[PDB]
DNA sequence: ACAGGATGTATATATCTGACACGTGCCTGGAGACTAGGGAGTAATCCCCTTGGCGGTTAAAACGCGGGGGACAGCGCGTACGTGCGTTTAAGCGGTGCTAGAGCTGTCTACGACCAATTGAGCGGCCTCGGCACCGGGATTCTCCAG
DNA sequence: CTGGAGAATCCCGGTGCCGAGGCCGCTCAATTGGTCGTAGACAGCTCTAGCACCGCTTAAACGCACGTACGCGCTGTCCCCCGCGTTTTAACCGCCAAGGGGATTACTCCCTAGTCTCCAGGCACGTGTCAGATATATACATCCTGT
C-alpha cells in the first residue's frame, strides 16, 4: 500500500469544502489539504495504536479511536 | 460460550423521550449518540466533583460537589435550570 | 354615560392585542402549535430562558413554531 | 421477615434516570473514596434534565422536518441551533449529523 | 440551440446547499480505508481494524476538514477573497493551534 | 374636546388595520403561513373554494394547510 | 531643528523592548479595580488575595498577548500591517471564542 | 463600596503595550474598545469560575488556588502560583 | 529477630532523585485507581525526573548566555518556547513573569530604501 | 499547630545541581517548576487511570504509566521518557 | 426591469422493507435492613493579611498637533478555476470462504493492601553573603535628513 | 550613497540589598518486615468478525474545452494613526491601623461503606408491522438569456 493520499481525490476535497461553505477552491488547495489530513490521521491513528498496544490487542477497535479523539479534544459521539 | 452483559442508558433515554415527546421515536444511531452524550456528561460532572472534593481535602462527594460541578460545567441558563432540577430531586428524595 | 362606555371600550380593545404575559406592549408574534398570539421579544425571552411552552396553555413549541406576525 | 417490597431511588426522587446505576458508577469510577447519598440523586436529575432538553429540541427539529423518528441529523440541528447546548458540546462532533446550513453573505450572488 | 450553462458559482452554491442539507460521507470509503491502513502500518505492522473504527476515523476526519474549511473560508473572506488558497488553511491551522 | 377627538381618531386608525384588507369590512382571524400576513378566515375560505391560490397581499401561493385560524382575543 | 522618527520605527522599538522585558504591562490598581467590579457583579462582599489578583493579571495579559499575536497574523493575512476589530473577531472565532 | 466602569482603567497605552508584546506595529483606534470587550468577557468567565470555586469552599476570600483551578478548567493552565 | 536493614529509599533503589515514595503516596491518595503497582511510582518518578532534567538543562543554557547564574521564569519560558517539542508539550500552559518569545513578522520590518 | 506543605523543590534542585553544577534558581522559577511537575504528574496519572478503567484493570502498573507517557509526551521526548522509566524500573527490580 | 424557458425544487399518492417498538425469560445488579466507624459539621480562637486612608512624588496617561504612510476604491488584465461533456476507473454491493484473534473461563500465584515500629528524610525557621538590581558614564549602534 | 548629527542601547565598573542557599531542630511519613486476599497472567477453547478474492454495475473520478470572473498589481487620494511635547493625574510606595476571616483544634453525631438476602429492572433475544425511502405525477421558486 503506497501513494493513496491521492485516493482522497480532488472532487472529495471539493465536496468537503462545499459542506464547509466554500464557493471557490484553488488548485493548490488539494495537495495541502491532503497533507493536513495526513497529519491529522497520523496523530489520531498513533494514539489509537498506542491504546491498542496497551490492551495487548492486535485489532484497533472503535473504542480506541474514540479514546484517541477524546484525548485530542475532539470527542466523537456514536461509537461508544 | 455464554452470553455477555452490557449496560446502557437506552431505556432511560427512551422513557425521557416518551415523557417529553409521546408520539416521537428515536433511531438506534441517535440512541447511541444519546448514550455517549449521557456518559460524557456524567464523567465530566463526576471528574469535576472529584477535583472539587480533592481541592477542599474532602473524602466524600455530596450533593454540593455536584451542585458546584453543574454550576461550572453547564453554560448559561442550562446551569441554573439543572441546579433547580437537581435541588428539586434532592428535596423530594429526602422527603421520601 | 357615553364617555364611561367609551372608556370601557378602551380597556377591552387594548387588552387583546397586547401580550398577555408582558402586558405593556403590542403582540407581534404567533405560535404555530397552540395557534395563539403573543409578542416577539417575550417569546424570544421564553425560548432563551428554556421555558419553551405557551404562557397559558403550556404547549411546547419549537424555534420555528413562532415567528413575526403583522396585525398592525 | 417483614420489609418494604421495593422503591428505586429514581422513583423516590421522581427521576427516570437511574440513581442506583449512577451511584454505582460514581463508586467504581474512582472519584472519591466516599460518595454521598444525595450526590447520585442530583447527578441523575441533572443528566435527565439535559437529556430532556436535547431530546425535546431534537424532536422539535424532527417534527419541523416532517419526521416522527429522531435521527442524528435532528440531534445535530438541535445542538447547533441552541447556543447554550452548542457551547456545552462545542468540542464534540456527532456522527452522521452533518453541519448547520449556512452560507456567508459575500458568497451569495451579486444580483447584477 | 444555445445549450444551457450555469454561471460560475451558482452550481457551487447549489452544491454548498446540497452538501450542507445532507449528512453522508463525502469521501469514498475504500480509498480512506486504504489511507488509514497505510498510516497505521507505520506504527505497528500486521494490524487489524474494526470496521466501526474506520467509520469513526472517517467521521472524525470529515468533521475536522469541514471545520477547517469553514475557518479557511472565513480567512479567505477576511482577505477580501471568495476563493480559498493554501495560505488561508495555513493561517486557520496556525490560529487554531496546530502550527 | 381635543382628547375625545384624538381618541376617536386613534380608534378609527386601530379599526383600519384590525380589518382584513381583502374585505375591509370585518375582522381578521387567520394568517397565511407562507407569506406572514394576517387575513380573515372567511375571506380565505372564499379564495380557497373559488380556486384562486394567490395571496391578497403578496400574491404568494398557498394551499389548504397553508393557513389556519389564530386566536386574537 | 526638531528630531522625529518616521512612523513605525518607534513602534518597532517598543515591540523589541516589550518582547525582551517580562513585567506586567497593565497598571496594577486599575486592573485590580476591574477584577473587583466584575467579582462584585458576580458575588457581593468579596475579598481577594494579592496573589489571586496577580495571577489574574498574568493570565489576562498572556491571553491578550496571544490574541494580539493571532490578530496580527490575521492583519498580515489581509495584506495589512494594522490590526482592526474584524481581525480580532476573526481570530477569536477561529480560536472558538465566538 | 461599589465599583463602576473600571474597564476604562485598562487604558489605551496599556493595550498599546500588550499589542507591542504581541508584535503588532500599527493599531487601529477601534482596537481599544474591542480589546476592553474581549478582556471583560474573559474576566467574566474566569472570575465566575473562581467565585464558584470560592463559594463551594464556604470561603469569602478568593485565593490564588481558585484562580488557578478556574484557569486550568478553561484550558489556560497557569504556572507560578500553585 | 530485630536484625533488619536501617533504610533504603526506593528512589535510591531506582537511582532517582525524584521521590518514589511521595509519588506513590500521591498516586494512592489521588483516587486514580483502587491499586497502584510497585513499579508504577518508579516509572512515573523516572519520567518526571527526566522531564525536569530536560527543562532545567534548557533553562540553564538560556540563563548562561544572559550572564546569569540563576534561573528566572524568563529563562524557563525561553527554554520551553525555543524547544518546539517541550513547547508542544506545554502549548496550552502560560508561565507567570516569563514574557514572550522575541519575534517580529518579516513584513513588519522596515523596507530600508 | 503549624501549617505543613510539600513540594518538589529539593528534588528539582538536586536534579539541577546534577545537570548544572554551578547554576542557581529563583523562588518564582521554583514555583514554575513545582507547578510543571504537578501538572505532568496529574496528566500522566489521570491517563494511566483512564487506561486502567478502559482495560478493566484495577491497578496502575508500569505498563499503564508507559502507555500514558507514550500518549501524552510528544515524539522523542516520549521516547527518552519511556527509556528512562524502563531503565529505572529494571534497576529497581534488581534492588 | 421585466417574459419566458428551462432547470431545479417542493407537494401528494402506492409499496416494500428492514429497523424499531413491544413482549418474555432470566439473572444479576440494585434495594431493604442493620452496624460501625470515620468524615465532617459546628463552636471557639488566633493571628495573618486584606482592606482602607493619607501623603509625596513622580511615572504614566491624556491631550493636541503635524504629517506621512498605509488603507481603500477603482481600474486593467490574464490566467486560473468553474461548468459541462465524453471517457475511464475503481468504488460499491453481494457472496463465499478461511481463520486470526477478540472474548470468555478456570488455576493459582505472586503481587498489592494492611499494619505495627521506627527512623531518617524533608519542612519550618535563621542567618549570611553574593548574585543581581541600580546608578552613572563612555562607547557603540541605529535612524534620518540632507546633501 | 553616505556624512554626520541626534538619540537609543550596550557595556563596563562600583555599591548596596534582600533573598538563595546552607544549617539546625523536629516530626511524621516513608521504610521494613511480615500476613492475607484476590487481580491478573496464563493456558485453553469458541466463534465473530476481519480479511481476502471474485464479478458486475454504475457512480464517480478524470481529462479536456472553453469562457469568465476574480486575484493581483498599479495608481491615486486621502485621512487616520504614529511620534512627540506638555500638562495632568493617579499609580505606586511607605506607613499606619483595624478587624475579617482563613486556618487550626476539639468534640460529637450521622452518613456512608460494608454485609447479607432477595427480587425485579433491565438486558438479550424474538417478532410483528409500519415510517420511510423510493418511485412517479403535478405544481411553484430560481437562473439565465434576452430585450
Ligand atoms: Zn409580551
Ligand atoms: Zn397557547
Ligand atoms: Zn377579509
Ligand atoms: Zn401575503
Amino acid at each position: 500500500l503506497r501513494d493513496n493520499i491521492q485516493g482522497i481525490t480532488k472532487p472529495a476535497i471539493r465536496r468537503l469544502a462545499r459542506r464547509g461553505g466554500v464557493k471557490r477552491i484553488s488548485g493548490l488547495i488539494y495537495e495541502e489539504t491532503r497533507g493536513v489530513l495526513k497529519v491529522f490521521l497520523e496523530n489520531v491513528i498513533r494514539d489509537a495504536v498506542t491504546y491498542t498496544e496497551h490492551a495487548k490487542r492486535k485489532t484497533v477497535t472503535a473504542m480506541d479511536v474514540v479514546y484517541a479523539l477524546k484525548r485530542q479534544g475532539r470527542t466523537l459521539y456514536g461509537f461508544g | 460460550r455464554k452470553r455477555s452483559r452490557k449496560e446502557s442508558y437506552s431505556i432511560y433515554v427512551y422513557k425521557v423521550l416518551k415523557q417529553v415527546h409521546p408520539d416521537t421515536g428515536i433511531s438506534s444511531k441517535a440512541m447511541g449518540i444519546m448514550n455517549s452524550f449521557v456518559n460524557d456528561i456524567f464523567e465530566r460532572i463526576a471528574g469535576e466533583a472529584s477535583r472539587l472534593a480533592h481541592y477542599n481535602k474532602r473524602s466524600t462527594i455530596t450533593s454540593r460537589e455536584i451542585q458546584t460541578a453543574v454550576r461550572l460545567l453547564l453554560p448559561g441558563e442550562l446551569a441554573k435550570h439543572a441546579v433547580s432540577e437537581g435541588t428539586k430531586a434532592v428535596t423530594k428524595y429526602t422527603s421520601a | 354615560k357615553c364617555d364611561e362606555i367609551l372608556m370601557e371600550e378602551i380597556k377591552d380593545y387594548k387588552a387583546r392585542l397586547t401580550c398577555p404575559c408582558c402586558n405593556m406592549r403590542k403582540k407581534d408574534a404567533v405560535l404555530t402549535k397552540c395557534f395563539h398570539v403573543f409578542c416577539f421579544e417575550c417569546v424570544k425571552t421564553r425560548y432563551d430562558t428554556r421555558q419553551r411552552k405557551c404562557p397559558k396553555c403550556n404547549a411546547a413549541f419549537g424555534a420555528n413554531d413562532f415567528h413575526r406576525i403583522y396585525i398592525g | 421477615k417483614a420489609r418494604a417490597k421495593a422503591k428505586t431511588r429514581s422513583s423516590r426522587a421522581g427521576l427516570q434516570f437511574p440513581v442506583g446505576r449512577v451511584h454505582r458508577l460514581l463508586r467504581k469510577g474512582n472519584y472519591a473514596e466516599r460518595v454521598g447519598a444525595g450526590a447520585p440523586v442530583y447527578l441523575a436529575a441533572v443528566l435527565e434534565y439535559l437529556t430532556a432538553e436535547i431530546l425535546e429540541l431534537a424532536g422539535n427539529a424532527a417534527r419541523d422536518n416532517k419526521k416522527t423518528r429522531i435521527i442524528p441529523r435532528h440531534l445535530q440541528l438541535a445542538i447547533r441551533n441552541d447556543e447554550e447546548l452548542n457551547k456545552l458540546l462545542g468540542k464534540v462532533t456527532i456522527a452522521q449529523g452533518g453541519v448547520l446550513p449556512n452560507i456567508q453573505a459575500v458568497l451569495l450572488p451579486k444580483k447584477t | 440551440k444555445k445549450p444551457h450553462r450555469y454561471r460560475p458559482g451558482t452550481v457551487a452554491l447549489r452544491e454548498i446547499r446540497r452538501y450542507q442539507k445532507s449528512t453522508e460521507l463525502l469521501i469514498r470509503k475504500l480509498p480512506f480505508q486504504r489511507l488509514v491502513r497505510e498510516i497505521a502500518q507505520d506504527f505497528k505492522t500486521d494490524l487489524r481494524f474494526q470496521s466501526s473504527a474506520v467509520m469513526a476515523l472517517q467521521e472524525a476526519c470529515e468533521a475536522y476538514l469541514v471545520g477547517l474549511f469553514e475557518d479557511t473560508n472565513l480567512c479567505a473572506i477576511h482577505a477580501k477573497r471568495v476563493t480559498i488558497m493554501p495560505k488561508d488553511i495555513q493561517l486557520a491551522r496556525r490560529i487554531r493551534g496546530e502550527r
